[PDB]
């Protein structure tokens, strides 16, 4: 209740501006403040906060202690930018983290050439699903099936080249499972296929 | 041969 | 009554150990309230209630103020415990033992007044052994003229013969001084 | 007092009240008065015989008060005119040393728990108001923001003459009485 | 910047514990903070001029201390599980500070047993000559399966190099039991090249994944290795 975030996770495209808001119930507090922690990782400062508008790269935090609101925009989000984004608030013998707002920013596939490949292992019958090249707007559903995994979606970015891709991954041990069959739950009717 | 003090600032 | 508004600015200095420790805590209070705050340890104003939030933050935000009060616990608090160590923290002033018997004879009080620094330690002993239970002291008595008091009461049964000794430890005092009274009858 | 240390100072006790209006100037070291500046006369004022050997601008004092004035204005104005509250004083009286009938000694009267800071002590002797050989300190400060102040009657205690001390105070419904007799 | 040690532990319920975190160079402060999923960051203790300044509200079996060279250390006398977490301190010049400098973690695992610790067994799959045809680029896909904890840390080698260029791992493993709690993991990873890179028979693909399992102290009864931290590694060269 001291320190109020947006909750939910904010899904935006790379490119979009982020705004990233904050509510803290204590008049009396005194300094503010945004971290940035990416996952499983430690958090960081990001910037101070002040009601004049502090204003660093694409990134600009303001305070408004008549509403008591904290606010963060990050102009032209990239890749990079996933995180999750901590509002820090500090009164009197007492510093609050705030519980963060999670955002995770999508590439924008241009031209998207989805497929599902079938990956051999290099020392010896075991084999992986590679679905990869889709489109950002495209979800992938964890399997039901105790036999057969299917990891969550993931960007790479092959920088020197300036291209990125989405591709997720499944496997089984079980000998009746097929590629064509891996990726049914999560599909595109483009879809390679070979 | 003498004790230092602490100033009082205004406020404004 | 009479209304009253009453500001209250406190620059205080705290030392342990010598000058191993020293902080500095400037204080500003409107009434009893504290509302602002500068304590070394922090290095800057803290507002301790909304009605010191303007003043902290203005303060705060210049420059000269903040260096200035930064540097005060070495500026202040050290110039003047440089002073202290010359006078107030050398001065000695030898308690003043007195036993006197009471009622409610079945009571001593020893009567250790006019001493300084507050540091003392009183024990009653009868027979030479060290009283414990039925001693009553009140707490240190603060006279305001740089000199302390303290009465440490002893219930006692006293026996024909016996010896009561009051023995007080003072900070200015090469050995420490026992005041006796002997019991003359039984009680 | 919840900070703990070996000693404790205030350099200095700033105090400014509407009620006069007043103020005072006082250091303290381990809870006793170093001195008080005298602002109306502009005069250091030692209570300490060994501290007479230092020199403390009064003017020091009086700026800072000053400020005080200053910003106590300001808070008035914030606080939407929030007032003191009177807290109902304790008074105590005791003798400096034990009691010997003829012999020297000296009543001392503390009053603790004062706020605001206005306070009146005065020494009765069967009802007549006793002048002669009476001093008091200043406003010694608490940690709690109230404050103390010890009044003293140099005397010869004598079989038939008892002691008031009588101390007026807004947190009071009447002047209080604390008698002593030897 | 701020060190903390071990940086991964895995202790069973009961077991004592002291971590240590040694602050930036000149800095007086020192906080631990407890991170778990859920929470967030939960408030321990502040450290300032080699005593307590602050506290938070955990029980008595969360202790703290600070030496002269500002060096802190955390101790919990009897671990309980969900003592598991990510235990982070943070240090500032001075007491009480906002702008906080935060050590990298440690991340402290409590079971009750563990018998159920395993290192990953890591394959690394070849790129499909499907892709290679039809995007003209290699993806290599590396799992990581059957590890507890998830005390893992994945990384790619080219050539003896590291490479960040083109990977991506899975932020969160898979559980191979998704009912319990003390169930295996599993971790995927992609690295993708250029096919004429792949094509090259004289690139060096490897896998390399850090697993943190048991310490030295640590007592092992069972059969097989005892899981204790290791590198566990696969790699591929390229055909024509
Ligand atoms: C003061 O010094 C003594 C050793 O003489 C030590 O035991 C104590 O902890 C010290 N106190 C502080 C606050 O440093
Ligand atoms: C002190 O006595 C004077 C004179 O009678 C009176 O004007 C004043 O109100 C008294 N102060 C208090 C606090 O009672």
């Amino acid at each position: 209740k001291e320190v109020e975030q947006d909750p939910g996770p904010f899904n935006v495209p790379e490119g979009a501006t982020v705004a990233f808001n904050c509510t803290y119930s204590n008049s009396a507090s005194q300094s503010f403040f945004w971290y940035r922690q990416d996952c499983r990782k430690e958090p960081k400062l990001l910037m101070s906060v002040y009601s004049s508008g502090n204003e660093d790269g694409r990134f600009t935090a303001q305070l408004n202690r008549a509403s008591q609101y904290i606010s963060l925009l990050i102009r032209d989000s990239k890749l990079s930018d996933s995180a999750t984004y901590l509002c820090v608030v500090m009164g009197f013998q007492k510093l609050v983290f705030g519980t963060g707002t999670r955002l995770l920013v999508s590439p924008n596939i241009q031209n998207p050439d989805p497929a599902v490949y079938q990956l051999r292992d290099s020392k010896s019958d075991k084999s992986v699903c590679l679905f990869t090249d889709f489109d950002s707007q495209t979800n992938v559903s964890q399997s039901k099936d105790s036999d057969v995994y299917i990891t969550d979606k993931c960007v790479l970015d092959m920088r020197s080249m300036d291209f990125k891709s989405n591709s997720a991954v499944a496997w089984s041990n079980k000998s009746d499972f097929a590629c064509a069959n891996a990726f049914n739950n999560s599909i595109p009717e483009d879809t390679f296929f070979p | 041969a003498t004790p230092l003090l602490m100033q009082a600032l205004p406020m404004g | 009554s009479p209304e009253d508004f009453v500001y209250q600015f406190k620059g205080m200095c705290y030392f342990t150990n010598g000058t191993e420790r020293v902080r500095l805590v400037s204080r500003s209070i409107y009434n009893r309230e504290e509302i602002v705050r500068f304590d070394s340890d922090v290095g800057e104003f803290r507002a301790v209630t909304l009605l010191g939030l303007p003043a902290a933050e203005y303060w705060n935000s210049q420059k000269d103020i903040l260096e200035r009060k930064r540097a005060a616990v070495d500026r202040v608090c050290r110039h003047n415990y440089q002073l202290e160590l010359r006078t107030t923290l050398q001065r000695r002033v030898e308690p003043t033992v007195t036993i006197s018997p009471s009622r409610t004879h079945n009571l001593l009080v020893c009567s250790v007044t006019d001493f300084y620094p507050a540091q003392i330690k009183v024990r009653w002993f009868r027979n030479d052994q060290e009283e414990t239970a039925g001693v009553v002291s009140t707490p240190l008595i603060r006279n305001g003229d740089w000199t302390f008091q303290i009465l440490v009461m002893l219930e006692m049964t006293p026996q024909r013969g016996d010896v009561y000794t009051c023995h007080v430890e003072h900070p200015s005092l090469q050995s420490p001084i026992t005041v006796e009274w002997r019991a003359q009858s039984t009680g | 007092e919840d900070i703990v240390a070996d000693h404790v100072a205030s350099y200095g006790v700033n105090l400014y009240q509407s009620y006069g209006p007043s103020g005072q100037y006082t250091h303290e070291f381990d809870g006793d008065e170093q001195f008080y500046v005298d602002l109306g006369r502009k005069e250091t004022v030692w209570s300490l015989p060994v501290l007479r050997q230092f020199r403390f601008d009064p003017q020091f004092a009086l700026t800072n008060i000053a400020v005080l004035k200053h910003n106590l204005n300001s808070l008035i104005k914030r606080s939407n005119s929030t007032a003191a509250t009177n807290e109902v004083p304790e008074v105590t009286v005791f003798s400096k040393s034990p009691v010997t009938l003829g012999q020297p000694n000296i009543l001392i009267c503390l009053v603790d728990n004062i706020f605001p800071p206005v306070v009146n002590i005065t020494w009765l002797s069967n009802g007549h108001s006793v002048t002669e050989g009476v001093s008091e300190t200043s406003f010694l400060s608490k940690s709690d923001h109230s404050f103390f102040k010890i009044s003293y009657l140099t005397l010869l205690p004598s079989a038939e003459e008892s002691y008031d001390c009588k101390v007026e105070h807004w947190g009071l419904d009447k002047p209080l009485l604390k008698h002593w007799e030897p | 910047g701020v060190t903390q040690t071990p940086r991964y532990l895995i202790k069973t319920r009961g077991q004592q514990v002291t971590l240590s975190c040694s602050p930036i160079s000149g800095h007086r402060s020192v906080s631990w903070y407890q991170q778990t999923p859920g929470q967030g960051l939960q408030f321990l203790f502040e450290y300032f001029s080699e005593t307590q300044r602050n506290k938070g509200n955990f029980p008595g079996r969360f202790s703290g201390r600070q030496f002269s060279n500002s060096r802190s250390e955390m101790n919990v006398s009897t671990l309980e599980l969900g003592d598991s977490a990510l235990y982070l301190c943070a240090s500032s010049l001075r007491a009480e500070s906002g702008e906080l400098f935060f050590g990298e973690g440690s991340r402290l695992t409590v079971l009750e047993d563990l018998n159920k610790v395993f290192p990953p067994e890591v394959a690394v799959f070849e790129p499909s000559e499907a892709e290679i045809s039809h995007t003209q680029k290699a993806t290599l896909v590396c799992l990581a399966t059957g590890f507890f904890p998830d005390h893992v840390e994945l990384s790619w080698w080219v050539n003896g190099k590291e490479v960040h260029s083109g990977v991506c791992t899975d932020p969160q493993p898979l559980k191979e039991q998704p009912a319990l709690n003390d169930s295996r993991y599993a971790l995927s990873s992609r690295l993708r090249v250029s096919a004429t890179f792949w094509q090259n028979p004289r690139n060096h693909f490897r896998c390399q994944v850090q697993f943190y399992g048991l310490s030295e102290n640590d007592e092992w009864t069972q059969d097989r290795a005892k899981p204790v931290t290791q590198i566990v590694s696969a790699e591929a060269w390229g055909r024509a």
